[PDB]
RNA sequence: AUAUAUUUAUUAAUAUAUUAUCUAUAUUAGUUUAUAUUUUAAUUAUUAUCAUAGUAGAU
RNA sequence: UGCUGACAUGAGUAACGAAAAAAAGGUAUAAACCUUUUCACCUAAAACAUAAGGUUUAACUAUAAAAGUACGGCCCCUAAUUAAAUUAAAUAUAAAUAUAUUUAAGAUGGGAUAAUCUAUAUUAAUAUUUAUCUUAAAAUAUAUAAUUAUAUUAUAUAUUAUAUAUUUAUAUAAUAUAAACUAAUAAAGAUCAGGAAAAUUAAUGUAUACCGUAAUGUAGACCGACUCAGGUAUGUAAGUAGAGAAUAUGAAGGUGAAUUAGAUAAUUAAAGGGAAGGAACUCGGCAAAGAUAGCUCAUAAGUUAGUCAAUAAAGAGUAAUAAGAACAAAGUUGUACAACUGUUUACU
């Protein structure tokens, strides 16, 4: 513990002026540096393509199809099994993938809703 | 330490309401405010007039809001891209509806 | 809502129990529904099962 | 020495001791499970 | 054993000249978790670099994790000489220090605040730090060229990250230099084969 | 106050509605120890290495033709 | 210390001051005096120091002259053990020290 | 000759040049996939060169990439995966508690940028108009949680 | 150093106001300290806080 | 002392759970929410990283981003141990089952490569515990090759200058603080004698899967019925001081709270001081008071010879003479019982 009797410690052993090495780095940062306001990134530099494949998840580039934009229930019908039965394999496969695409579009929208 | 009996209706009521100490008193010491002719307490400032003066002071002695240049001159689309919206929590929503839990000062009656 | 319930079928048994309420406690179930709904929405006729 | 905090959770231990598969694996545990099923229990094990 | 690597110390121009691991350039790294930026003399970095930069951390500007996945290269800036690159790096570090410790109130005033007076955030991601780093980079470069052949260039991760080529980045000094604002080629996994891409870039300008 | 609209002590919790509940409910990926690995039926793809790595087996990888 | 007061142990300077040959040592599995039930059958046995049982040749079959290379401390027996080395064969083995 | 990461990068570049897959296609041919993906709006932490999806919980990172390539024609260069936690929910305190679903969300990095179309005004779109359902919810809350003399209290 | 005024032939000199006394590199891994280098990076008057009212003498 | 429900009484009584707050403004809505400034409290923590746990409580639904190198799981490997498993006839057994052996599981442990970045696949072929002393070496000064006194003494890197392969490589020389601390090295003292388990060349490969990642974690987010002065694992833990992680302060960071404002009777608690006296108190000096160095000296009778007694009591040096931070340090003896360090009625 520190006490009335504690004599102060000696100063650290400095290396002489002649013996000390010169530092490897001499010239440091500029003193003139100034805190400028930030520069927020802009959409102007982008060139988002009109046929970017992620537009395929939308429908007519709409954030959401309105009631009028949607196909009405009376006009639309699902496929009949008999109708499907006389379609080729490749055609059926294409139809399936179109269906899946449509679901994805709706799923995105449905989730948002 | 413990009550020996169910205290009766009479004895609890005469205890509570019988003494004048325990009763509420009429506030006889109301009087007219000179700035607006309304009720106020005696030897007290009118809370309307002092509030108005405080409001005036605020409007005049107003520290200007810091609007950063770069955010003030953003495009709308660019701003939307950078700083999109979010769902606030239930707690946050509750905090936002201040009128639910925060009492604004009522005006007194006009003196005759 | 902020739900995520719609992308799954979680707590399935509980949902079944709620969905298939016994018919003798149907008045109990619908009393509170009626209360909840505004006048312009609510209907007098009984919502029959599928 | 204050009591009350005799439960000291540790998921792994719980699953070893009171988990469904532990019950299934033992004969006694299987009997318990059956008994719970008969009763009508929604939750047979941890 | 050999403890120190190239990254383990600050390396001056003379050291770079002796070695020639990379050309004269400085690397800049976004933090995907918090939005904080990390400058470095090399395409890799260690905890030491993080400690050096993130000296006064708080709830708003937390000391970032050293986990490799959340760090991603914002910008690779090439210069005319090793010494020049070193000077730029020093300037950036100085600017960071000023923003965190010395001239912190001014920096705070400059930033975007939300309602309830906090520096705008989404989660713990704060998009002001990146912006500041771009502004700070611009400042440091400008100072270097004031202090002051290969045409210098700044290979960007993303062209969007520029504030505006008219409002900023069109100083007379930069124009005189021929400061080409290129971008890194994204014909591959940019995050995963990042180091390879950086090596390829380094090779290109030598 | 935890929430400024509730000045006085109602029996409301610090978070949520009830502390108690059915503990016996299946584990998820988030729960358990460091060693607890649930998995999500996503990767019976390749093979685990002797050293702890992983080696994809492309004949057992899902393409969508 | 008062615990030291009555601590006597016989000094054997010729005794080996190194580890035993690792090929001739198996782990000495502790039991706490518990049998296959898991119940304490033998009382008063418990957590000692860790040990290795040493595989010492009681049968003494091979034959031929063998030189005692060293004599060791063995933690699982009161006797010392002697590391023999077969002169012809070169095979190494432990034996109760005479 | 060259290291592994470099080889991978070279392969990816070659695939890009081809207009073939920028990745080794698997052998487990799924002709009729039933998986759907939900394209999400971008967070502040992401760039215009990223897109995030809700995907199947049993969807692989490689699988997702394959799906994006073949179904849509988009090539995701880098993919991350964020399996979310399932917080406990219950209809009321009388019911049993259970977790909401753990939901998998995969960010992708892509070589061309993309920004969403701007969300519609209240007057424009019928569905995207949160006033009505929120009002209805509020009314329900009022009516069920109305007790005594708050029945007389006028509606909000 | 910046900002505002005055002189001088934007520059320097003066006056007032505000802010600053940091930083970076060397000495064989790390930390601290020391010195050197780097930088404009100051030493006197007078206060305050904390240490049982910090302790003590009076009051 | 019936059961269930409802509602009284005590009573608008106690209490509101260790706590430092003030103003201005958000807002002519705020003791309680947010901001700014001031003030305070924690600071080998009330900080910063984490483990376990949990109603996701988070800076939130537009949500916690990994091929691997001071990244974990998963995987390989096994310990303790576990297994309606394993072997005309493994052995035993009223049934259940139990035993032995195999195999399989089983982390709290072991596991290749890596910034000059690194490549894990397939096929073929033959380490208890503690210690770093003394000597010796050379270096720096005094005195007259040798003596005396003092530090230094295995490793960790940049610079400069040489010699060989050809500005990239290898080796040599010289230049360069103190005090802690790390890892890796070497040599080695003690008895209590110190885990288990999973090959190498060559050719051909490698498009790098899944899960964890928020915040909270000496706590309002876990275990204690409560936002409970309890319980809860690990690592950093600014400097100044010191033998030190003691003690004081507190740079930074975090915090100032589901109670406030006043008044401060009697009385209680937790503190501070006290004339003259000094155990007269009391079952009993219970409680309180009492420390004239903590470093360096010095230190008795007895005694089982162990500075056991001893940290002896007293006492000295340094410091201080009117005193003037905290913390460590609180007498001497006789007898009964028990050798001693230990263990015991978790809650008398
Ligand atoms: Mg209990
Ligand atoms: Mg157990
Ligand atoms: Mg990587
Ligand atoms: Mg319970
Ligand atoms: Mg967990
Ligand atoms: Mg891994
Ligand atoms: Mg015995
Ligand atoms: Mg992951
Ligand atoms: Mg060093
Ligand atoms: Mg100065
Ligand atoms: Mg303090
Ligand atoms: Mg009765
Ligand atoms: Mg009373
Ligand atoms: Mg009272
Ligand atoms: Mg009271
Ligand atoms: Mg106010
Ligand atoms: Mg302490
Ligand atoms: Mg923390
Ligand atoms: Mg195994
Ligand atoms: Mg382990
Ligand atoms: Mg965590
Ligand atoms: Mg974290
Ligand atoms: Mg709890
Ligand atoms: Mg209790
Ligand atoms: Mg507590
Ligand atoms: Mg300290
Ligand atoms: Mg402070
Ligand atoms: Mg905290
Ligand atoms: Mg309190
Ligand atoms: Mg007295
Ligand atoms: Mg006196
Ligand atoms: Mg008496
Ligand atoms: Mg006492
Ligand atoms: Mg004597
Ligand atoms: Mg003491
Ligand atoms: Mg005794
Ligand atoms: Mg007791
Ligand atoms: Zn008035």
């Amino acid at each position: 513990a520190r006490t009335k009797f504690t004599k102060p410690k000696p100063k650290q052993p400095v290396l002489p002026k002649d013996k000390i090495r010169p530092p490897t780095q001499l010239t440091h940062h500029s003193n003139n540096l100034r805190i400028t306001e930030p520069i927020p990134p802009t959409t102007s530099n982008l060139r988002c393509p009109d046929d970017h494949p992620l537009w395929q998840f939308f429908s007519n580039k709409k954030f959401i199809r309105s009631a009028d934009d949607l196909p009405p229930s009376s006009h639309i019908r699902p496929w009949s099994i008999p109708e499907l039965r006389h379609k080729s394999f490749n055609d059926l496969h294409s139809l399936w993938y179109n269906c899946l695409r449509e679901q994805n579009v709706l799923a995105r929208e449905n989730h948002l809703l | 330490a413990v009550p020996k009996k169910k205290v009766s209706h009479q004895k609890k009521r005469q205890k509570l309401y019988g003494p004048g100490k325990k009763q509420l008193k009429m506030i006889h010491h109301l009087n007219k405010c000179p700035s607006c002719g309304h009720y106020k307490r005696a030897n007290t400032l009118c809370m309307y007039c002092v509030g108005q003066i405080s409001h005036i002071w605020k409007t005049h002695t107003a520290k200007e809001e810091i609007k950063p240049r770069q955010e003030e001159e953003l495009s709308e689309l660019d701003q939307r891209v950078l700083y999109p919206g979010r769902r606030d929590t239930k707690y946050t929503k509750d905090l936002k509806d201040k009128d639910n839990y925060l009492e604004r000062r009522v005006r007194t009656l006009k003196k005759d | 809502s902020g739900s995520y319930q719609h992308l799954s079928n979680v707590g399935s048994r509980v949902m079944k129990r709620l969905g298939n309420r016994p018919k003798n406690f149907l008045p109990h179930s619908e009393k509170f529904i009626k209360k909840s709904t505004p006048e312009f929405m609510k209907s007098d006729l009984k919502e029959v099962d599928e | 020495k204050s009591r009350g905090n005799t439960y000291q959770p540790s998921t792994l231990k719980r699953k070893r001791t009171f988990g469904f598969l532990a019950r299934a694996k033992s004969k006694q545990g299987s009997k318990i499970l059956k008994r719970r099923k008969l009763k009508g229990r929604w939750f047979l094990s941890h | 054993m050999k403890v120190n690597h190239s990254i383990s110390r600050f390396r001056p121009a003379s050291w770079f000249e002796k070695t020639k691991i990379i050309p004269p350039q400085v690397y800049i790294f976004r933090n995907l978790e918090y939005g904080q930026v990390l400058y470095s003399q090399f395409p890799n970095f260690s905890q030491t670099q993080v400690d050096k930069l993130f000296v006064r951390p708080n709830w708003s500007n937390r000391k970032p994790s050293l986990r490799r996945d959340i760090w991603k290269c914002m910008c690779v800036v090439n210069l005319q000489n090793y010494k020049q690159s070193v000077h730029l790096y020093q300037n950036l570090c100085r600017l960071r220090y000023l923003r965190d410790v010395a001239q912190r109130k001014e920096s705070d005033k400059l930033r975007k605040k939300d309602s309830n007076g906090h520096v705008w955030y989404s989660g713990q991601y704060r998009p002001t730090y990146c912006q500041e780093a771009v502004a700070d980079l611009r400042e440091s470069l400008l100072k270097v060229f004031e202090n002051a052949a290969k045409k210098p260039s700044i290979y960007w991760e993303d062209p969007w990250r520029m504030g505006d080529k008219d409002k900023h980045w069109n100083y007379d000094v930069f124009n005189a230099l021929g400061l080409e604002h290129k971008l890194i080629q994204r014909v591959g996994n940019i995050a995963r084969e990042e180091s390879v891409i950086l090596k390829e870039l380094a090779k290109l300008e030598s | 106050l935890t929430r400024p609209w509730k000045k006085y002590r109602d029996g409301e919790l610090f978070y949520g509605l009830s502390k108690v509940g059915n503990k016996r409910v299946p584990l998820t990926t988030k729960q358990g120890n460091k060693t607890m690995y649930k998995g999500t039926r996503a990767s019976g793809i390749g093979r685990h290495t002797k050293f702890g790595g992983y080696v994809i087996n492309w004949k057992k990888v899902r393409t969508y033709v | 210390s008062p615990g030291l007061r009555w601590y006597r142990s016989p000094i054997y300077p010729y005794l080996y001051k190194g580890r035993p040959v690792r090929a001739l040592t198996v782990v000495r599995k502790k039991h706490g005096g518990r049998n296959n039930s898991g119940k304490i059958t033998v009382r008063h046995q418990g957590g000692g120091h860790r040990n290795r049982t040493r595989l010492i040749d009681f049968n003494r079959w091979e034959g031929g002259a063998q030189t005692v290379q060293r004599i060791e401390y063995d933690p699982g027996r009161s006797s010392h053990i002697a590391l023999l080395k077969h002169n012809t064969t070169g095979e190494l083995s432990y034996i109760i020290a005479c | 000759d060259i290291n592994v990461s470099e080889k991978i990068y070279k392969w990816t570049k070659a695939g890009i040049e081809q207009g073939k897959e920028h990745f080794k296609v698997g052998g487990n041919k799924v002709y009729f996939p039933k998986a759907r993906i939900i394209l999400l709006r971008p967070n502040a932490k992401h760039t215009p060169y990223q897109a995030k999806f809700i995907v199947p919980k049993s969807f692989n990172k490689l699988d997702l990439r394959d799906y994006l390539y073949h179904i849509y024609g988009l090539r995701a260069m880098n993919i991350t995966t964020q399996l979310l936690h399932g917080k406990f929910n219950r209809m009321n305190l009388q019911t049993t508690r259970f977790r909401e679903p753990q939901i998998k969300k995969m960010t992708i990095e892509m070589e061309e940028p993309f920004i969403w179309p701007e969300e519609p005004r209240p007057d424009e779109n019928s569905f995207w108009d949160s006033t009505t359902p929120d009002n209805m919810e509020k009314y329900r809350e009022e009516r069920l949680n109305c007790l005594g003399s708050d029945a007389n209290k006028p509606g909000t």
